[PDB]
């Protein structure tokens, strides 16, 4: 009351649950990227110098 | 990236003359100008049988 203004508790408090959901949605990027589609290249059509009809 | 989806083939295909010719080697049958036909897994073995020219 002194220094902080009334929502500063309520402020803290969310800060502290949007740091650790910040944590597990940097985790949850790193771990989506290193297995998704593109950095796999995972059905993607791969282009060939003559393009050849399989 | 999601799983492609090909156009399928609207045309004739190599499956037409596969089954036609599968159809043909087996269970007998006559041709437009020869006598009998003799099917796959028995003119093989008439060739076994028979023999080949060797040397």
């Amino acid at each position: 009351a002194q220094i902080f203004p009334r929502n500063a508790n309520l402020l803290s408090r969310l800060s502290i649950f949007a740091l650790v959901l910040l944590v597990v949605e940097g985790i949850l990027i790193l771990g989506v990227y290193f297995r998704s589609n593109y950095f796999r290249q995972v059905n993607v059509a791969i282009e060939q110098p003559v393009a050849f009809s399989h | 990236p999601f799983t492609p989806q090909p156009a399928p083939v609207t045309g004739n295909t190599y499956r037409t003359y596969v089954n036609d010719a599968r159809t043909l080697l087996n269970s007998y049958g006559y041709t437009m100008e020869g006598k009998v036909h003799i099917p796959i897994d028995r003119a093989m073995d008439l060739i076994v049988e028979r023999g080949l020219p060797v040397r």
